[PDB]
């Protein structure tokens, strides 16, 4: 029943996916050993969406862990929930990609794509009614951006009709940790736009901005950014794992949220968000959730929505609430801020409400937005690419892998085409 | 997995090896006898036998026995495989000629034999860490003969080059530029990333920072060992951002011939000085770009940075790294080439630096390894080329090189090659 | 329901506003932690006027604390009721204004006006039916006089219809603590007259005169002057927070109290006032309250009303009293002292009575007066300005901030214009 | 937040620093070792490390080592960062010439280097507190070289000037006016507010008030430290009316060139004398305007007051301040310029004065810091200008200044500048 098959690519992808697995195992009440320990039967009916039923009433997640290094596999298996995973889905090479997209897409990951495909196919045939694939990866470096796009293309080729949603942490200028990120991002979005039905753009800088300027953490580590990602990870698929008054699965979002086929790079967000010493004082009412939700500080990318127009926004609320105030805020936001939403398309909001709130939360709101302002990251990536493209650096480490100049040129042309379409409707 | 074969050529190479392995046995907790009192963190550098013994994968090659059979008498005589440390019969006479054609010819075949018997147990061999000196006869000639055959027998494997480079003023031999110039073909053609070491600059480092008036070369060694261990830190221990040895050199290298980065280490500080400073990530980040901390006597402010690699280790948070590099890009005195507005590669490791009990370096919770290529380093060759002219203009000492089987024109190809390298490092700065 | 949004500017403003918050928290029975502890439900219906309802039945005041230094924020948060305030409304810089009006109005406060506006706007949208803004600040120095006028102008620009009442402690010759006060006062009243619908002039010297010659305090500290200010602070808004027979909110006062639009700098006062050893002997009857109320000693500015004519006077009484004696005193005062009230406008008094007296008081009277004698402080400020204007001192510390001579000239011209209008009807 | 970098130049500067930090460690409760036994009240003056150590942000610069390496031997040898206290090789020879061109040239670059490494941790740097002497060779020449570069590298930051000024009668060197006159360009152009210190006036202060017949300069220092701490009192502790360092100097300064106020401190009183007086706010207010309490041998009754700043500290009520200043404006003997009928700036702080255990000053619950500019102080320069003529009329000692690289006409520009300053302080008095 609407089974969803997860794939992890790169160290970023597999660690954030592992923490997502931890979060939704707590939501479904799954013991670290894999046994069920939840309180209500509501955690139990839609276990088949993320986990496989096995002997002993223990449940194994439908995740395929893909990497080119064994060290990340070693860390994840030794992590808090390493034991719950399938030993077979730990499919990995030995030599790393070295943050080389060409390595992952032609040499290093091409040999392991056969060993990942035979696992993803068995996972899919284990499903009763497959709905799609949620894939976690990073546009930075050559592992997540490199092999991730290749296997995404393969699964899209053999699964043409299933939903393809990807959550992509993507490079940024001021919190860049690797020199050669823009090549990787340009060569990755080239395949992401053509193949993926859904892509969530996540930028690390805005995660940092959330954890300082909203969460007031003095030392928010990398796991806290993983947590911020996993919150929306769990939120976007809430409707098809739990009952709610307005059920909106992934394709419910899709039919409402992407006006033209290529305009599918979106803006995630989550509410509520407070510091430790300020949650005691906050009124968690839904209107306040809304005023927090469309704030430019709550978002997870540097693209400020005030520099563009929203095409479609998705607000999947959660908890035991009525909904007239839901409609009134969703119309007030787009009425008083009608200059920030495309007036030519009147009702830019898709509303979904779930009946069971997250554990420890009385209510929650998950933000998904289509704004023309998201081109801020794309054109900046293209500009940084040009600053390292126009007269030939670092290309020997790609062309040595069989990579060629004209494909780089087409990738840049496609970035320019994308930013053109997203500026067209602004 | 992740093995690296270390080569040690010449007196400088073998003794810097003696200091490096002294550091490695302490940081990985191996006794001088090779035993482990009580993770596979040692598999990168040491091999294991059935009896619980750690055997290093290293070769000490010297055309003369004195230093190596001194090692056969020292505390590490039993740590090393005795016939993987190879000794010749005739010294190199500070002459590239005999070391490259005459005396190293009969011994190199055994050296590659031992290299093969070190390669065949390495399941995940990552690269080579060869140590020598430019000015020395062995470190020039035998290395020149050895990288030639290594580049055809291990062409795919990376070959990192850690070499000791003459000072603008301090020198120990008159023939040193002769040996240095015929080495330039090896680094350009048969090396993947060369690290140059200047004795006078690091003399100034230990004079100013360590407050020690009278250190030896052993103090130089007990910091070259730290720089090499910090470069190899990500391969042996866990880190939030572990940088692969191939990832490292891909981040350094803009072009196949531009692979000559400078190195600096922070915090180089004495034990009496470590107490009064908090020693934040920012100041060790700021101290690295200070020309008074460079390992080679060249002013980075005279040149332009191409690639920057932040190899942090210890209790360092990557947010503090980003905050530091924002300040680094803020000042104009540090102007990077128009190639790299992204600027910085960041590498963080969880292991704090390991202190030598007899060393002069303080115990610090944080340590950073700075490796950067820049156009200012051409000045370190811009005095060596004018230097070489100042001897070759009469054919100053060539009759020995001629008398030992070198073609006279090999000097002509040598200074042509250094001129080509000097030009290559100038056009990229525009 | 007639929500009123408070803003604190300068150390004077935020400390006197904090003590006002303490006073009216006691009146409304609000615990220091923010919980309700009042006795009757009468304290509870109009909590929305000053406080926001939150989770746990605790109440947060609608105050925005603005300063250019963190030290005053540190003192107020560590004060008796620091914990009840919003951590978000502590909006503050680091470098102080140095008692420079130009700094606050152009450089130091201009960067923080964006961070104060996003807070005042959220506070206003949190209101059900906004009535106005009560702003506390000081005409002395460059923080309260400097940024206060700028943000007052901004809120007036974006809220053109709401009531604008400000309580302004203003410089004085004999109890002057700063050299450069007159510049600040002249540059502040320039905006106060043009923008504010209401301004209460408070002079420190008359507060001292009250605490010695009426209250008989040997050591009345600065907090006692803050208390004297806060008494009228609470009195002026009594009618729209509690029932009374004659309800007179802020705009009720306004329509009765300012005959021409620019004649809106007024004279506050409060009764009863006794020493500790004399309250035991006093008869607190309303006629005695009146005889105390129009005394020149009860007022809070050096402007003696016998040197001018009252345009309009507001007497907002409070307590369980009948009102025929109220009318008889309010007519006797203006009949036997008809030479002190403009005969050309016959009934100069606005009468308001509240049913619940202040805690510990059986009755109370709050004095608001429009006298032409208030020009005493304005013309004296102009004269002191001229003594430091006519031949150029201290101007390098303003002109260095982008300030210009001709604007000083227009400010002085506007002070002269004001004193001209207020002498015109005397 | 609110950091200030203190500069100490010359013997007078370094020793007045030794006394000031002696006062600061006591008032903020730091041991001479830098530790805190058991608020961020120390962040204004001291930096903190991870180990719980307070490191002052101060530089001791002397062209000769004797006083500073004496500090390296004293009880505060471990309190200070050893290489932020800079020593030269050749003394200044009471000569502005070598200190400004010859000997300070090689050392100033390190001084600004240390100033930069003190600035980069100051997040809220407020200003500079530089200490020196006019008559000294170092305090003249090196300060003249240093404010020049500080005014272009830290132009926005305020630079308070606390300088020791020669007496009308007491003098230690014949060349003192020569050094003093070439300092005048620095205070006029590269200083924001200068505080002048006369040794003979404060000699009279300690003779009359402290009842001590035989004090040293250390007694002078243990009151200059109080005056500077009282000026910095509002930045470090809480007060009802805290005066910012920028607020302070905005209240002092009527014109950019009129920034030379006098200083007095009250109550300067011995321990035997503190008992018999109640020591009200009024009398410490009245004692400050008494010419027998001025720090510079000039009669304020001979001149006119422009700006008045009441820096009270301790158990003082501002009402008593207003009552005192009403009496102050009541008497006619204290006539203020027609600029300031408002007269007085009031600053109150809650911290009582901190007593030095070895000092000669009494413990008083109240203390007031008096800083005022007046036209009477031009007499302190009105004898120095006639003095300088009395030497320059033969070219008395210029061959040394000429011999060390000074232009002969720099004396001409010097007395032209002092004449311009003297005129500037006379027209404003009308
Ligand atoms: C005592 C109390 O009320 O504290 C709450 C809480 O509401 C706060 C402090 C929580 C708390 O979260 C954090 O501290 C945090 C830190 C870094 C990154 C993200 C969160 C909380 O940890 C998080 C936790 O939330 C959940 O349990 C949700 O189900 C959440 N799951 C997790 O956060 C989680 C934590 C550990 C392991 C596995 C899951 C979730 C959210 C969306 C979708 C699915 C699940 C709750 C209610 C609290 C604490 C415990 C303090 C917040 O978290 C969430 C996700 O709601 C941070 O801001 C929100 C709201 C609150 O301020
Ligand atoms: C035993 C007794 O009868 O003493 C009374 C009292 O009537 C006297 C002494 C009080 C008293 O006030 C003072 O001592 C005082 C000191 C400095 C400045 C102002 C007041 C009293 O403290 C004040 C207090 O008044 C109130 O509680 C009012 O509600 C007042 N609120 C406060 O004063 C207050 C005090 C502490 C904390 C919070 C509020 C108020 C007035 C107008 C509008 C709103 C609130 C009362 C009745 C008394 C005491 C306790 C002695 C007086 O106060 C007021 C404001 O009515 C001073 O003159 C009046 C009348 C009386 O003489
Ligand atoms: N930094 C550093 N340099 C060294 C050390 N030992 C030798 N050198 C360098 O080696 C150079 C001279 O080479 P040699 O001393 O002859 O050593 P070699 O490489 O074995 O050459 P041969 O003796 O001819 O075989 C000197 O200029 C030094 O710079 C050392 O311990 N530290
Ligand atoms: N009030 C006071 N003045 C001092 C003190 N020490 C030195 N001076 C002044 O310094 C002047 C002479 O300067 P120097 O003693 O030479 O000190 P210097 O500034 O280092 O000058 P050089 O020795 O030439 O480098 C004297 O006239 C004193 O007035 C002191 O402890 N207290
Ligand atoms: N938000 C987030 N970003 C990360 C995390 N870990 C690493 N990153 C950054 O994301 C980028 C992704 O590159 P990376 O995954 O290392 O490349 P790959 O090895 O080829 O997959 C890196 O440059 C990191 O700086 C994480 O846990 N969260
Ligand atoms: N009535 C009263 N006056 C005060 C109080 N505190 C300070 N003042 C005086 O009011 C004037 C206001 O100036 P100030 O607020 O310091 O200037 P700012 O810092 O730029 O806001 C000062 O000169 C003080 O003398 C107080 O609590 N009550
Ligand atoms: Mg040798
Ligand atoms: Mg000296």
């Amino acid at each position: 029943m609407r089974e969803i098959v997860h794939i992890q690519a790169g160290q970023c992808g597999n660690q954030i996916g592992a923490k997502f697995w931890e979060v939704i195992s707590d939501e479904h009440g799954i013991d670290p050993t894999g046994s069920y320990h939840g309180d209500s039967d509501l955690q139990l009916e839609r276990i088949n969406v993320y986990y496989n039923e096995a002997t002993g009433n223990k449940y194994v997640p439908r995740a395929i862990l893909v990497d080119l290094e064994p060290g990340t596999m070693d860390s994840v298996r030794s992590g808090p929930f390493g034991q719950i995973f399938r030993p077979d889905n730990f499919v990995f090479g030995q030599s790393g990609a070295g943050n080389n997209w060409a390595k992952g897409h032609y040499t290093e990951g091409a040999e392991l794509v056969d060993s990942v495909l035979d696992v993803v196919r068995k996972e899919s045939e284990s499903c009763d009614c497959l709905q799609g694939f949620q894939l976690t990866h990073s546009l930075g470096g050559g592992t997540g951006s490199g092999m991730g796009t290749l296997l995404i293309s393969k699964i899209r080729e053999e699964y043409p009709d299933r939903i393809m949603n990807t959550f992509s942490v993507m490079p940024s200028p001021k919190v860049s940790d690797t020199v050669v990120e823009p090549y990787n991002a340009t060569l990755s979005v080239h395949q992401l736009v053509e193949n993926t039905d859904e892509t969530y753009s996540i930028d690390n800088e805005a995660l940092y901005d959330i954890c300082f300027r909203t969460l007031k953490l003095t030392t928010p580590t990398y796991g806290d950014l993983n947590h911020l990602v996993s919150a929306t990870m769990s939120g976007v698929t809430t409707c098809l794992r739990f009952p709610g008054q307005l059920n909106a699965d992934l394709r419910k979002l899709a039919v409402n949220m992407v006006p033209f086929p290529r305009l599918h790079f979106f803006m995630p967000g989550f509410a509520p968000l407070t510091s430790r010493g300020s949650q005691q004082y906050r009124a968690l009412t839904v209107p306040e959730l809304t005023q927090q939700m469309f704030d430019s500080k709550n978002m997870m990318a540097a693209c400020d929505p005030r520099h563009g127009r929203y095409l479609t926004v998705a607000a999947i609320f959660r908890g035991r609430m009525s909904m007239k105030e839901v409609d009134e805020q969703m119309l007030n936001v787009q009425n008083k801020n009608s200059s920030y939403f495309v007036e030519w398309i009147p009702n830019n909001v898709k509303t979904a409400v779930c009946d069971i709130p997250p554990r420890g939360l009385k209510m929650s709101a998950t933000f998904i937005g289509n704004s023309t302002a998201i081109q801020e990251l794309f054109k900046r990536i293209s500009e940084q690419f040009t600053a390292m493209f126009r007269r030939k650096a670092f290309l020997h480490w790609y062309t040595g892998e069989g990579m060629d100049e004209m494909e780089f040129t087409e990738a840049e042309s496609n970035m320019n085409d994308l930013v053109s379409e997203y500026q067209q409707y602004q | 997995m992740r093995e690296c074969i270390s080569i040690h050529v010449g007196q400088a190479g073998v003794q810097i090896g003696n200091a490096c392995w002294e550091l490695y046995c302490l940081e990985h907790g191996i006794q001088p006898d090779g035993q482990m009192p009580s993770d596979d963190s040692f598999n990168t550098f040491f091999s294991e036998t059935g009896a619980g013994k750690h055997v290093p994968r290293a070769v000490f090659v010297d055309l003369e026995p004195t230093v190596i059979d001194e090692v056969r008498t020292g505390t590490y005589r039993q740590l090393f495989h005795p016939e993987q440390l190879i000794t010749g019969k005739e010294d190199a006479a500070n002459n590239y000629a005999r070391g490259h054609y005459t005396i190293g010819k009969e011994i190199i075949d055994l050296v590659l034999d031992r290299i093969r018997k070190l390669a065949d147990q390495c399941t995940g061999l990552q690269g080579f860490l060869v140590f020598h000196s430019f000015g020395g006869g062995t470190g020039s000639g035998f290395t020149s003969l050895l990288m030639e055959r290594l580049s055809v027998d291990y062409g795919k494997k990376s070959k990192l080059e850690f070499s000791i480079y003459p000072a603008p003023q301090v020198s120990t031999a008159v023939v040193e530029p002769y040996n240095s110039i015929l080495t330039t073909h090896t680094t350009l053609e048969h090396s993947d990333c060369a690290f140059m070491v200047d004795n006078e600059a690091i003399y100034d480092i230990c004079r100013r920072n360590l407050d020690i008036e009278r250190p030896t070369y052993t103090n130089l060694n007990r910091l070259i060992s730290q720089i090499v261990s910090s470069i190899t830190a990500s391969l042996r221990f866990d880190g939030a951002l572990n940088v692969d040895l191939t990832e490292f050199q891909t981040n350094l290298v803009p072009y196949p011939r531009i692979h000559f980065p400078l190195a600096t280490y922070a915090p180089v500080i004495s034990a009496e000085k470590a107490y009064h400073e908090q020693l934040s990530v920012a100041e060790i980040t700021n101290a690295c770009f200070e020309p008074a901390n460079q390992m080679v006597k060249c002013d980075p402010r005279h040149g332009k940075y191409m690639a920057c690699c932040l190899l942090y280790r210890g209790d360092v948070v990557p947010k503090d790294v980003n905050a530091a590099i924002a300040t680094i890009k803020t000042k104009r005195s540090i102007q990077f080439v128009d190639w790299c507005p992204t600027g910085f590669k960041v590498g963080i490791n969880y292991q704090p630096p390991t202190v030598v009990p007899g060393g002069d370096l303080a115990k610090v919770q944080r340590a950073v390894c700075m490796l950067s290529n820049t156009t200012a380093i051409a000045e370190a060759w811009a005095r060596l080329d004018h230097k070489f002219d100042l001897m070759y203009a009469k054919r100053a000492f060539v009759h020995w090189y001629v008398g030992e089987g070198m073609e006279e024109g090999e000097f002509s190809e040598a200074r042509e090659d250094m001129a080509a390298l000097e030009k290559d490092y100038e056009e990229v700065g525009v």
